RNA sequence: GGAUUUUUGGAGCAGGGAGAUGGAAUAGGAGCUUGCUCCGUCCACUCCACGCAUCGACCUGGUAUUGCAGUACCUCCAGGAACGGUGC
């Protein structure tokens, strides 16, 4: 079936998240396409890579495998999933 | 009336301090121009400064805290349990008392 | 600041409230293990409070040495007492009362009515140290020594059996080494027991027994506590023997005893301690450990649905005759058929009889007037509350519409000929204006 | 079994970040639903700032951290 | 300008980052009343300044007129009402007083909103007779005291100053 | 009216305006200051406003404090042992409290975090060296009051009070 | 059964896959159990380097993250539930 | 025959599981489930040079526990 | 339904050298306590390649802004580094 996790990343979609990756990463900007399988093509994102020099970047793609974390939008608390 | 309370407290405090039945600290402050009808022995606020002399006679007696210090009180769950048993041994003693005095009544 | 008098009347209330509720609670009863162990540790509790108000007390001598020289004159006075009143003579208007002068440590030191907690008594009882195997003294704690007789020993050869016939004995054989990290394991798990018995004897003298020990530790074990007919004596700790006492004597001075080895005197006090606390424990608890055994043994072999148990802690219509009606009544009657009533908390009604009644049958008045919508006829055969809002509503326009509101409608001219309602015109009339 | 949205990353220039700290520039042409890629003119700097084009690498998604298009496609 | 939740305050210190300017904003703002947010940002559009939102009208205006030029970050930043409702507001003696000097033009709606600035009162009633006047009654006589005592002297469309006293008997 | 755990069960424990982990205590007059525990740290703020409180002190154990809210007090004197209970306490919004002698924050150097602070309308605000104890007393605090600690005013406040 | 439904809406400190924390009221949860931290708070290890300095855990503000399998390990039950 | 049911037939049974990160967690799981999902209940797990941490409720992956141990008193027949 | 994007895992490993520098109130073995000597776990300072470079806040001064907005982080110089972690 389908995850209520992976639907509020999808109801996040288009907007901005900020993720982090397997190394580290912290990409923090728009995630604009995304997958159940977890590959997000994203755009517009400060990616640091944990370094602490972020760069401003567009049309990057994060997958999921990698995937430590992902904060997306709070105004999603209303989201169908918890209600 | 906390100020009564605190006051009747001064009056066994003054009575813990009598020599005599008449010569204490009470006597000449009885008719020295201020308010004292608390030593009237009907009201029932006698019955409070009576109850603070007992209670200022059981603290200020020898063990009460004068000159010594008392520690199988202070340290000591064998007089605990001890004077905790007695205490409700005295009160199975009155029970009996009470339900021989309910039969005689009957 | 009479330390004289108010310290020893707040220790006298105090300790009095404290000996009652104590006296009470061992005069009363309390009916389950769990209350027992509970009081036991509240009553000695109750005897740490009067301990500690004794202990205040019994030290405070250090301004009545001094004040039995300024309390003891019989010449002052009135002059002091005019001098409290006037400052006594202050605004005690609050007029009110309030007990909390003598009252208080009765629910200080007393009981309570669900479960025996004081004022500081609710959360004290043996919730966070009883086992659940223990029962608040039952059982005991005893499978982790068992795990970790397993991770030391590294034999399947050892069960339960095995464990107790070793653990029972207070100086019996070792079957496991007093000179390996087995001593440690053995103090560890005399630790637990000694968890377990100081859990539950709060009524004991613990100060004067933990000292006693202490002293027998320090005297009649070191002072041959095992005679015998070489043979005159051995070490419990030390693992030597002495020719007689006096060649124990001397040998106990010698140098290879004092810190030649790593398990003389000194290295290995705290060792040959935790042995005796755990052997001493045992045969102590020799009817505890017998009543463990004895669980043990019933828990392994009986059977696993009262084992796991105890470890765990036609419908027709009746008549009038008391018998069921026949089954075509009850097909006549329609029985069989189930209505909802969700206002009346998801109830289910038997018979369109029942159903229709029960619109002024008691449950639903009550579900309605919990709703805030008046058991009228307008509502009868709504069951979905959503449906009794949404409806209550719009009869509330409905006889708000037909009513007659002078206030709203009742159209009135001013003086300056224009109009308003005799809210308002009655409004600014008395405001001054018209 | 699903694909991935690649075709719009098709024919673009991408900069990805591969495991081990590889980072990889190369053109998307077509991948296959599991994102396994074949990158056409793949340079893949090491760690220092030599770098090397090795044409045509099919990479692994295991590997890929990451990937960014340096174009708007 | 109105009763709002958001209570600006502009002019404290550049020098000062943002994170340590909300921090302090809500340490000075949870002894006004209850912060609930605060809208802080570092670029120039609102560089400086930051408006923090009380759970109570009541609670900002008591801030404003508490702390107005209060020293904050090294020169006195000035707090007043919030033009608007915030986002975070927006996603949330006697009974009766008579207003004179009332505008004959007054809007109804804006009114109403100044009426119920204290807690939400009875009504408002503009006289259609003898123009420019009003008799408005309070659900609250503690709310109608402090709305009649800002109303004394009360600016709306500034032609005119519209007061408002206590109704006689 | 006694300050129990029911005006701690009832109360809001959130992420409030500062991204701090915040307990409140709105409408309290709770003049009993103890047996936060149960607060399960989840929280690093602790706000007590509209609170009776006549001293400061009666705090449990909690290891990850952020701020204290204590704003709109009515604090006579201070306790001292705050420090083994906030080891990184760093905010202390204490104004409108009726602290007045130089005193009444002589427990504050065992704040090892502190920070930040404001104690505005006390009578121990407007006494002249008043920030020179301050920021002396307190080493560590940079900024008190709205206003940061300076080097001069620092050099200022170690030569006086010796 | 699907366990973690009867403790979700409440608080939890979940762990990271590199020994970090996550504390957050659980709001939903998949197949995989990847989890949804709403108001999430990480905290997580400083390395210390040195026995003369102390060991501090900082936590920053994550709000909603959505911690994938590969985070999600164990997690004890710390907080009322909000 | 895949160990699933090998280890979802136990609950609240005293266990000791080693989860991959370096820890172990024993006490009375409360649930397995068919691909390792076991919950904790009341547990008490040792980490990697840490403390004896207690867990009223915590939820132990399936591939980040490295192995488990069962009760002595258990017949392996008949539980797997 | 363990073979690249979520739970039958690519995890685990240890912290650069050296100097007639110090410490193990309570814990080391040997020379069969103490006195002295050796050796296999750190820190504090001092030497080298202050482990470096990068950057994100950060402490101090000086330095600009007066600016109505739903927020990765926002003026700039300089440092001394109290921090996070990246490439070797």
């Amino acid at each position: 079936s389908i995850g209520v996790p992976i639907k509020v990343l999808h109801e996040a979609e288009g907007h901005i998240v900020t993720c982090e990756t397997n190394t580290g990463e912290v990409y923090r900007g728009k995630l604009i396409e995304a997958e159940d399988n977890m590959n997000c093509q994203m755009s517009n994102i400060t990616v640091t890579y944990r370094d602490g020099r972020v760069a401003q970047l567009e049309q990057v793609y994060i997958r999921g495998s990698k995937i430590r974390f992902l904060i997306l939008p709070d105004m999603l608390k209303n989201a169908p999933m918890l209600k | 009336s906390a100020f009564d309370l605190d006051v009747v407290k001064l009056t066994a405090q003054f009575v813990a301090r009598n020599g005599r039945q008449f010569l204490t600290q009470l006597m000449q402050k009885e008719q020295r121009n201020y308010q004292f009808d608390f030593l009237r022995p009907q009201h029932s606020l006698f019955n409070y400064f009576t109850k603070l002399v007992e209670q200022y006679t059981k603290i200020l007696i020898p063990p009460k805290g004068l000159f010594s210090k008392l520690k199988k009180e202070a340290e000591n769950p064998r007089e605990v349990l001890d004077q905790v048993c007695y205490r409700v041994e005295w009160a199975k003693f009155q029970e009996r008392e009470r339900k021989k005095e309910e039969e005689e009544k009957e | 600041m009479e330390t004289i008098l108010e310290q020893q009347r707040r220790y006298h209330e105090e300790k009095e409230r404290l000996m009652d509720v104590m006296a009470k609670e061992m005069l009363t009863k309390k009916s389950t293990l769990r209350d027992q162990i509970n009081s036991d540790h509240r009553t000695r509790a109750m005897q740490d409070r009067y301990m500690e108000v004794s202990g205040n007390l019994r030290d405070l001598y250090d301004d009545k040495d001094g004040l039995r020289k300024e309390e003891l004159n019989a010449i002052s006075g009135p002059n002091e007492f005019a001098e409290f009143y006037n400052r006594l003579k202050q605004i005690k208007e609050f007029h009110r009362k309030h007990p909390n002068e003598i009252c208080v440590p009765m629910s200080v030191e007393f009981e309570e009515l669900l479960k025996a907690r004081e004022n500081p008594s609710e959360e004290a009882q043996n919730l966070v140290e009883f086992t659940d195997e223990e029962g608040y003294g039952r059982y005991l704690d005893l499978h982790d020594c068992y795990l970790k007789y397993i991770n030391l020993k590294a034999s399947e050869k050892l069960d339960y059996i095995t464990y107790l016939s070793i653990f029972d004995q207070l100086f019996d054989i070792p079957k496991e080494r007093k000179n390996a990290e087995y001593k440690r394991y053995l103090e560890m798990l005399l630790e637990y027991l000694q968890d377990y018995t100081d859990r539950v004897k709060p009524l004991q003298d613990q100060n004067e027994l933990f000292g006693k020990i202490q002293a027998e530790f320090e005297k009649k074990w070191e002072n041959g506590t095992f005679p015998g007919w070489e043979e005159r004596a051995q070490r419990l700790f030390s693992t030597k023997g002495k020719s007689l006492e006096s060649l124990d004597t001397s040998l106990f001075a010698k140098n290879p005893k004092s810190k030649g080895t790593k398990r003389d005197t000194e290295r290995n006090k705290d060792i040959a301690f935790l042995e005796a606390q755990i052997y001493e424990y045992v045969e102590i608890l020799g009817e505890q450990r017998h009543l463990t055994h004895e669980n043990v043994q019933r828990k392994q072999a009986r059977t696993g649905e009262e084992r796991e148990e105890e470890e765990e802690e036609k419908n027709l219509p009746l008549g009038w005759d008391g018998k069921p009606i026949p089954y075509w009544l009850y097909k006549l009657h329609g029985l069989n058929i189930n209505y909802n009533c969700e206002i009346c908390g998801n109830y289910t009604y038997r018979g369109p009889k029942a159903f229709q009644r029960h619109f002024a049958e008691w449950r639903h008045a009550h579900g309605m007037r919990c709703l805030g919508i008046p058991n009228t006829a307008h509502f009868a055969n709504v069951t979905q509350i959503e449906d009794a809002v949404s409806l209550w509503a719009k009869l509330k326009l409905q006889k708000a519409s037909e009513r007659w509101q002078p206030d709203t409608e009742e159209e009135y001219e001013d003086s300056s000929g224009n109009v308003v309602n005799k809210k308002t015109y009655e409004d600014l009339k008395r405001q001054g204006l018209l | 079994a699903h694909p991935p949205e690649l075709k719009k990353f098709m024919d673009k220039k991408l900069s990805l970040k591969l495991n081990g700290g590889r980072h990889v520039q190369g053109i998307l042409r077509g991948f296959d639903p599991f994102m396994n890629l074949v990158i056409d003119e793949c340079v893949e700097m090491a760690t220092s700032g030599q770098q090397n084009n090795i044409g045509m690498v099919v990479i692994r998604g295991n590997s890929i951290i990451m990937l960014e298009a340096l174009e708007r496609v | 300008i109105r009763p709002n939740h958001t209570i600006y305050i502009n002019n404290m210190n550049d020098k000062i980052k943002k994170e340590e300017l909300k921090r302090s904003l809500y340490a000075l703002f949870s002894q006004f009343g209850h912060v609930v947010d605060i809208v802080a940002l570092k670029t120039m559009k609102m560089r400086g300044q930051a408006f923090v939102i009380f759970k109570e009208l009541g609670s900002s205006t008591n801030a404003l007129r508490q702390l107005q030029g209060f020293p904050f970050y090294g020169k006195p930043m000035r707090i007043q009402y919030a033009k608007t409702d915030s986002d975070i507001i927006s996603k949330m003696p006697n009974y009766i007083l008579f207003l004179n000097n009332l505008p004959e033009e007054t809007n109804e709606m804006m009114l109403s909103m100044l009426f119920n600035q204290f807690p939400g009162f009875k009504e408002v009633r503009l006289v259609p007779g003898r123009h420019d006047i009003a008799f408005v009654e309070f659900e609250n006589d503690g709310q109608a005291g402090a709305a009649r005592d800002a109303l004394q002297g009360f600016k709306i469309t500034p032609s005119h100053a519209m007061k408002i006293t206590y109704a006689k008997k | 009216v006694k300050l129990t755990a029911e005006l701690i069960e009832q109360a809001a424990q959130y992420t409030n305006a500062v991204r701090d982990r915040e307990l409140d205590l709105r409408g309290y007059k709770i003049p009993v200051i103890e047996n936060l525990g149960a607060t399960l740290d989840q929280f690093d703020a602790i706000d007590f406003s509209d609170n009776e409180i006549r001293k400061l002190d009666g705090f449990p154990l909690l290891r990850r404090l952020k701020t204290l809210l204590v704003n709109n007090n009515r604090i006579c004197r201070i306790g001292e042992g705050l420090d083994q209970a906030l080891p990184c306490l760093t905010e202390l919004i204490l104004t409108n409290n009726s602290l007045v002698e130089l005193g009444d924050l002589d427990p504050l150097a065992s704040l090892k975090s502190l920070t930040y602070l404001s104690i505005l309308r006390n009578p121990v605000t407007n006494k002249k060296h008043y920030r020179l104890y301050v920021i002396y007393k307190v080493p560590q605090v940079r900024v008190l009051d709205f206003q940061k600690v300076k080097l001069k005013e620092r050099q200022e406040a170690e030569k006086m009070f010796k | 059964s699907s366990k973690m439904l009867q403790h979700i809406d409440y608080r939890m400190r979940c762990i990271l896959q590199d020994g970090r924390i996550f504390i957050g009221t659980f709001k939903a949860f998949d197949k995989h159990m990847n989890l949804i931290l709403c108001d999430c708070d990480e905290f997580r290890k400083i390395k210390p380097k040195n026995s003369k300095q102390a060991e501090r855990e900082e936590k920053r503000v994550l709000g909603l993250v959505l911690l994938r399998g590969e985070n999600l390990v164990s997690m004890t039950v710390e907080g009322p539930p909000p | 025959m895949k160990l699933v049911r090998f280890l979802m037939k136990l609950s609240h049974e005293t266990v000791t599981i080693e989860l991959k990160n370096g820890t172990q967690v024993h006490g009375t799981i409360t649930g397995v489930d068919v691909s390792m999902n076991t919950h904790l209940k009341a547990v008490k797990m040792t980490l990697k040079n840490r403390e004896p941490v207690q867990l009223e409720t915590l939820s132990i992956r399936g591939n980040n526990i490295r192995y488990f141990i069962l009760p002595d008193s258990l017949p392996l027949d008949t539980l797997l």
